[PDB]
């Protein structure tokens, strides 16, 4: 069996709110093993939060996470949840389930702030003549103006990943991210080949499905 | 007070074969008398995921890591090493030890992976209709897949050289290829836009015997 530790999707809080993450486990027995909570900065710095007993429950915290940070479990649904009260700026992390050393789960991304979520536009990045390199062409989407991060993006609903680049956002002055994901391919099949940029932005219930074609 | 762990280097360039060798150093003695073990774990983080134990107990490598990846130390001083270093393995290594809690972490290593130049291929993409009648036009230039990173993107609209109105992204290095890729963008009003006619991006780069520009006609 696969040993899987599913968690809740990314979320955008106010200062103030409280948050509930979930981890849900599967693919092993839930009460042979505890579950510890890491925190990881933006900078990727590592902080080691505490742990809960899945046999009895109990929690135990870490120094500094000792005040608006609870653990608990749900013991008939095989999930443990952390929740962040009083939630802070400094709260914005990434936060990780983990069955002690062993196994760690996908993270879930929180950003704490005051601004409201706003979903992407998306436009098609067209090729033609000058995007046009040996016998090579480029095409993509901008995915413009959204918040917060992430978002994520694929092609052909996950088909076409050869050459694909989705690039990191980059913050606008007005404090919204943009970015571009584009992809490389034939010249000569531009006519006869399909390419759809899927996109997806969880904080907004955004998703959208562009189809790029020479303009 | 807690255990501290200091990795070293925070960050290594390497090129594909070259042995790789990260030290983790703890304040404290990760070793159990009641054990002989060493409470040390090495992980392996790379773009975009979530960390993978590579190596447990200082040196048992967990299944399914390829055998390049060796750990070895004990006491207060740990390393793991890389024998031959592959283009996949760029990524951030950390250590965390688990003796005494609270349980603490290296700060971490970035290994990236060195290779010969590679030039950029160049494409420019005008704004879509449908941005435009929002009321501003994104241009964007393209740089794919070239080493090293170092390169020079100027704007020219109409020939004069602009400033102030451009952003430029880079991806993370490719796993495969080792190579990267940049984005620069160009945002206008739509009233700016349809000022001008010639839109052109102009690329510098060491892989490129001059510099290479890619342009359209508004």
């Amino acid at each position: 069996l696969q040993i899987q530790l599913v968690q809740s999707g990314p979320e955008l809080k106010k200062p103030g709110e409280t948050v509930k993450i979930s981890c849900k486990a599967s693919g092993y027995t839930f009460t042979d093993y505890s579950v510890h909570w890491v925190k990881q900065v933006p900078g990727k710095g590592l902080k080691w939060m505490g742990w809960i007993n899945t046999e009895t429950g109990e929690p135990t915290y870490a120094d500094d996470f000792k005040g608006r940070f609870a653990f608990s479990l749900e013991s008939s649904a095989s999930t443990a949840y952390l929740e962040i009260h009083n939630l802070k700026n400094e709260d914005t992390a990434t936060y990780f389930c983990a069955l002690g050393w062993l196994h760690w789960g996908l993270g879930t991304t929180l950003t704490v702030s005051s601004a409201s979520t706003k979903g992407p536009s998306v436009f098609p990045l067209a090729p033609s003549s000058k995007s046009t390199s040996g016998g090579t062409a480029a095409l993509g989407c901008l995915v413009k103006d959204y918040f917060p991060e992430p978002v994520t993006v694929s092609w052909n609903s996950g088909a076409l990943t050869s050459g694909v680049h989705t690039f990191p956002a980059v913050l606008q002055s007005s404090g919204l991210y943009s970015l571009s994901s584009v992809v490389t391919v034939p010249s000569s099949s531009l006519g006869t080949q399909t390419y759809i940029c899927n996109v997806n932005h969880k904080p907004s219930n955004t998703k959208v499905d562009k189809r790029v074609e020479p303009k | 007070l807690d255990i501290q762990l200091t990795q070293s280097p925070s960050s290594l360039a390497m090129s594909g074969g070259q042995k790789v060798t990260m030290r983790c150093k703890s304040s404290q003695s990760l070793l159990n008398s009641r054990n002989e073990r060493n409470y040390l774990a090495w992980y392996q983080q790379k773009p975009g995921q979530s960390p993978k134990l590579l190596v447990y107990f200082a040196s048992i490598r967990e299944s399914g890591v390829p055998d390049r990846f060796i750990g070895s130390g004990s006491g207060t001083d740990f390393t793991l090493t890389i024998s031959s270093v592959q283009a996949e393995d760029l990524a951030d290594y950390f250590c965390l030890q688990h003796y005494n809690t609270p349980w603490t972490f290296g700060g971490g290593t970035k290994l990236e992976i060195k290779r010969t130049v590679a030039a950029p291929s160049v494409f420019i993409f005008p704004p879509s209709d449908e941005q435009l009648k929002s009321g501003t036009a994104s241009v964007v230039c393209l740089l794919n897949n070239f080493y090293p990173r170092e390169a020079k993107v100027q704007w020219k609209v109409d020939n004069a050289l602009q400033s102030g109105n451009s952003q430029e992204s880079v991806t993370e290095q490719d796993s495969k290829d080792s190579t990267y890729s940049l984005s620069s963008t160009l945002t206008l009003s739509k009233a700016d836009y349809e000022k001008h006619k010639v839109y052109a991006c102009e690329v510098t780069h060491q892989g490129l015997s001059s510099p290479v520009t890619k342009s359209f006609n508004r």
